[PDB]
RNA sequence: CCAGCCCUAGAACAGGGCACA
RNA sequence: CAUUGUUAACCCAACACAGGAGUGCACCAAGGAAAGAUUAAAAGAAGUAAAAGGAACUCGGCAAACACAAACCCCGCCUG
């Protein structure tokens, strides 16, 4: 009775810059959902 | 409201056979049904078939059992009946339009959760034992063939086939008690999700069913 | 033996073929006219016909909704598919696409290439091979034969 | 396996000059009545297809420049018009592409 | 289809069919010219480490139409002279065996169930 | 002058193509309607049946397979052969064909004029019939000759008879030896390297060659095969269908040459059958819709039970 | 007669279809 | 306020080689593409599935397998 459409976000496993930005947003949301500041800093600084 | 029920045998195959053969076979099977009353039944319903056997005491031989599977196209439709007799399970593949059939009586019109419940060979004997002298159950048309949601147990591995593979797509088996999470994850490696969205391997026979229904109505009015 | 088969092998297997056809169909829905290999386009013709048949089936049909969700990779095409292509194809039954073999590709592969196009698009018309005019010699003789047949009845 | 003797030039010619290996002459060649170039009887004209491809590339470039986003697709019908043209009542309500170039001869109004 | 090295189950009440053994009763040789035996073909068995004859009652392979297909290769013991050494048969028996009564007379005379 | 290739659709117009299709279609229809009554125009003198005589055959279309139950409870498998269009094209005399038996030329179903050559189209124009797909020759005796241009009906055979069937089997292409001749292969994994399906040795040592009759991989399937002694059960007159027992060589929707069984056990069975052919105009009586054999369990049956 | 499009015909080459719909 | 090393897709294998490569970082926020285009003959390699039988093949249950167990001998204490 109502049009149910999927979101217009870019794909996740693609090579495009929009897909890269979506993966960046995904790991940023992971950092947001992290509970303790210790784990937040760990995930933010695990890259060297 | 009344829903039209077209028997599975009237559906012609996907091949490129000339439709005149299918028309002739449909005429012959309708003429056969004019004498032999083939009632309505689905996969899982319990039937009793009377066959003409020359080497028995009486010329008639009764056999009651649950319908395993129905397959075929036209005058060659077959259905398999399963019944446990004194601990020894027995499966007989009857033909719908065989002249040696005397009478078919559906004692319980009932569907199940799977279109092809061949797994009764691996199921427990409690689900294959059926009283031969059971009384026929009459139901109202407004029941709309109630689908029996019965989760079936399973004998330990190995089984007759690999019922855990996605190619079967079976829900009537209680897997959470017989299989483990590792086996469930491993069985998903043979899954082909694209075959459901392929949009081309489907068989659309709407107008075919319409024409067959019109022909059957004409034969009845004849 | 390859008797009685309708699908041709493409890509790295069945799933790779499905993904290639999915990408080609997405490009076709997005651009309304694309060009690819002749076999790929001939295979994509039927899938495009079926996709148009599903799009014409309505918006609330969740079967067609999830079908378009699987096929159209770019989700900005599903509203387009349901509100541009499907509405403009209502009286037409199966004449939705047009496929034409173009000259071979200038690259060294020299592959057989075709172009597929949805009818009624906002693009310049392809140089379709048209029939000869009725003023030709044979066409005029056939018109005379037709006039004689009509006068005989 | 190894060859036992050197094949003579006579047999070499008899092998690699047989009509099975010679390139056959294609007799389906015709001229395009529109531009006068060459084409086959079952294949579109290369020159006309190149013209159509250039025009389509220009039209798509302009319609993509109109949409500053990659996933911003038109939700309604689209119509392309050239210099010296105005959208009629049947062309109103749709997305409009405007080209500075005049409308070519092959492109029909419709 | 019962062939060589098939583990069959003796049905008729006999000592060889009732007494347990550290090796299941396997097949020996199908007396038909084809190495595959069907319902109603004389067979040889090695039961409890000795030779004996038997008759195939039912197999697990799908056969002709309207023919019962059991879930276990049931066989009944038979002597060399053509007489079953057992007393009675409990499991069902395909009614197609009663076609050739001349060779299965005493074997079917002890049969209680006919399917 | 490098003349190009030209087909019948290249120079026509959108308004002429359907006109041409209709002009050939109604022409073929009128021709088949004019050739529908051959016994009244000019039939050849019908000769009486002889013990050492033979009869002409038919060219039908293999539709498919069906089951057929007999009154004794048994079940046989029949194949449906549809006699769409059987016409006697030409007649070659005995002395001009074989010196022992005359030859009759029979044509199959109707095909298009737009794909046949000039000579075949000229022959069919002089005959007055549309072109046929498969053209076969039947060796008959000098007393069972029929005038060319006469149509034939599936009622040519009666319920209960033995026939022979000739056709091209399903051509499986260039297949291996295991599928062609049935040679056994080597074991799978006991060490065999690149030999799982090889034919092995093909000859001996001292012969220093291979014999001409050596079985080897090659073409498989596309060859004219003939099955003998197939019994016919049911004859449908309305749709011109013949029910032939057993397997019929040839894929479905293909042409199949049916003839009388030349087996020695059924050499003198053509006595009760119509000797020249089935003439529906001679008896002035319409046969039943389905001619069943004396043992076929008809669709309308009382569900026979043993006694 | 074989441009092109199919085939239960086929490695290529060959063979059968493209009018009833 | 001295001098020197700060590039790179790299080194060793005759090669832009499915090979040999020390240490610190997480398994992707970084790298790439198994397919030049067709048809889908035989044989060959790999994978998946297969009714009834479950080693009857074979020197050997070699490989494979919904199992991945228990025992008896010969030689060597065992790890190496
Ligand atoms: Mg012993
Ligand atoms: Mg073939
Ligand atoms: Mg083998
Ligand atoms: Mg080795
Ligand atoms: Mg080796
Ligand atoms: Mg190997
Ligand atoms: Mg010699
Ligand atoms: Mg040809
Ligand atoms: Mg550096
Ligand atoms: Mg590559
Ligand atoms: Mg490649
Ligand atoms: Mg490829
Ligand atoms: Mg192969
Ligand atoms: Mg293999
Ligand atoms: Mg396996
Ligand atoms: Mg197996
Ligand atoms: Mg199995
Ligand atoms: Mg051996
Ligand atoms: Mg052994
Ligand atoms: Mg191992
Ligand atoms: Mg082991
Ligand atoms: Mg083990
Ligand atoms: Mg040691
Ligand atoms: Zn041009």
């Amino acid at each position: 009775p109502v049009a149910r459409y999927p979101p217009i976000v870019a794909s996740l496993t693609a090579k495009s810059k929009a897909a890269r930005q979506r993966r960046v947003e995904q790991w940023q949301a992971t950092v947001h959902a992290a509970k303790s500041v210790d784990e937040k800093l760990r995930i933010l600084t695990k890259m060297q | 409201p009344e829903t039209r029920f077209l028997s599975p045998e009237f559906i012609p195959p996907r091949g490129r056979t000339n439709p005149l053969k299918f028309q002739i076979e449909r005429k012959d099977m309708l003429e056969r049904r004019k004498i032999l009353h083939i009632p309505e039944f689905y996969v899982g319903s319990i039937l009793r078939v009377t066959t003409a056997d020359p080497y028995a005491s009486a010329k008639t031989s009764q056999f009651l059992g649950i319908c395993i599977q129905r397959s075929g196209s036209g005058l060659g439709a077959t259905f398999i009946l399963r019944n446990t007799i004194e601990g020894q399970g027995v499966e007989i593949c009857f033909e719908l339009y065989n002249p040696r059939i005397q009478e078919i009586q559906v004692v319980k019109l009932e569907k199940r959760l799977d279109n092809s419940l061949l797994y009764l060979r691996d199921a427990l004997p409690e689900y294959s034992t059926f009283d031969v002298n059971m009384k026929p159950i009459t139901q109202e048309f407004n029941q709309e063939v109630p689908v029996n949601q019965l989760k079936v147990k399973m004998k330990p591995k190995p089984w007759s086939k690999r019922w855990e593979r996605p190619k079967f797509n079976i829900k009537g088996i209680r897997f959470d008690l017989c299989l483990t999470e590792e086996q469930m994850r491993e069985a998903q490696k043979w899954s082909q999700p694209w075959l459901e969205f392929d949009m081309m391997r489907e068989y659309d026979t709407s107008k075919i069913e319409a024409a067959i229904w019109d022909e059957i109505e004409a034969s009845k009015n004849s | 033996i390859s008797h009685g088969r309708v699908f041709r092998r493409l890509g790295l297997g069945p799933e790779s073929r499905i993904h290639l056809l999915q990408n080609l169909l997405t490009g076709l829905v997005r651009h309304e006219r694309i060009e690819a290999s002749w076999a790929r386009v001939d295979e994509l013709r039927g899938y495009a016909e079926k996709l148009i048949d599903y799009g014409k089936l309505g918006d609330t049909n969740e079967r067609a909704m999830r079908m378009a969700d699987f096929w159209l990779t770019e989700k900005d095409l599903i509203p387009k598919l349901f509100q541009v292509l499907a509405p403009r194809f209502q009286g037409q039954n199966g004449g939705y696409t047009r496929m034409l073999q173009i000259p071979n590709r200038n690259e060294q592969d020299r592959a057989k290439m075709a172009v597929i196009e949805y009818k009624g698009n906002c693009l310049p018309p392809l140089p379709l091979p048209r029939r000869d005019s009725n003023l030709t010699l044979l066409n005029q003789l056939l018109q005379g034969l037709r006039q004689d047949q009509e006068a005989s009845s | 396996a190894a060859p036992k003797n050197r094949r003579s030039i006579e047999v070499n010619r008899c092998r690699r000059r047989n009509p099975q290996k010679l390139i056959k002459v294609k007799n389906n060649i015709d001229v395009c009545p529109e531009c006068g170039h060459l084409k086959q009887k079952h294949i579109l004209c290369g020159y006309c297809y190149e013209k159509v491809r250039k025009e389509t590339a220009e039209i798509r470039r302009q319609m993509g420049k109109q949409e500053g986003g990659p996933f911003r697709a038109p939700t309604t019908e689209t119509v392309v018009l050239y210099s010296g043209e105005t959208p009629s009542e049947q062309d109103q309500g749709k997305r409009i592409i405007e080209r500075e170039r005049k409308r070519p001869s092959w492109f029909t109004q419709n | 289809a019962i062939q060589k090295m098939t583990r069959v189950r003796v049905v008729d009440n006999s000592a060889l069919g009732t007494t347990p053994y550290h090796r299941p009763p396997r097949c020996i040789h199908v007396y038909n010219k084809t190495g595959v035996g069907k319902v109603g073909d004389r067979i040889l068995l090695a039961i409890r480490g000795q030779k004996k004859k038997a008759l195939i009652v039912g197999h697990r392979m799908p056969g002709p139409r309207m023919t019962p297909r059991f879930d276990s290769n049931n066989v009944v013991l038979l002597e060399d002279n053509g007489n079953p050494v057992g007393t009675r048969i409990k499991t069902p028996i395909p009614s197609s065996l009663r076609q050739r009564e001349g060779e299965f007379s005493k074997v079917l005379a002890i049969a209680q169930n006919f399917v | 002058h490098g003349k190009s290739v030209t087909w019948w659709d290249e120079h026509l117009s959108e308004e002429n193509v359907p006109f041409v299709k209709q002009l050939v279609s109604d022409e073929n229809k009128a021709q088949l309607a004019s050739k529908l009554c051959p016994l009244k125009d000019e039939p050849w003198p019908i000769h009486p049946w002889e013990p050492g005589s033979s009869r002409v055959g038919l060219i039908a279309l293999k539709l498919g397979m069906m089951p057929l139950w007999t009154k004794d409870g048994q079940k046989h498998v029949v194949t449906l052969l549809q006699v769409q269009d059987c016409h006697v094209l030409k007649y070659t005399p005995k002395e001009n064909h074989n010196g022992r038996m005359a030859a009759l030329t029979v044509g199959g179903k109707t095909v298009s004029h737009f794909h046949k050559s000039a000579s075949i189209l000229e022959f069919y124009q002089e005959l007055g019939l549309p072109p046929k797909q498969k053209v076969k020759i039947f060796n008959v005796t000098e007393n069972a000759v029929i005038k060319p241009g006469t149509p034939l009906y599936a009622a040519h055979f009666r319920p209960g008879q033995y026939v022979d069937v000739t056709a091209k089997t399903i051509g499986k292409g260039f297949q291996g030896v295991m599928r062609r001749w049935g040679f056994k292969g080597q074991p799978a994994t006991h060490g065999q390297t690149k030999t799982h399906r090889r034919p092995g040795a093909i000859s001996t040592g001292d012969v220093a060659r291979v014999w001409p009759g050596t079985k080897m991989p090659g073409q498989l399937g596309n060859i004219d095969r003939t099955a003998f002694g197939l019994k016919v059960w049911r004859i449908n007159t309305k749709h011109n269908i013949i029910y032939v027992n057993g397997s019929v060589p040839g894929h479905k929707n293909c042409l199949v040459k049916i003839k009388d069984s030349k087996l020695p056990a059924y050499k003198d069975f053509c006595k009760n059958l119509p000797f020249p052919t089935y003439f529906p105009d001679g008896d002035e009586e319409a046969l039943p819709e389905d001619l069943y054999d004396e043992n076929v369990c008809q669709p309308g049956a009382p569900s026979i039970t043993f006694t």
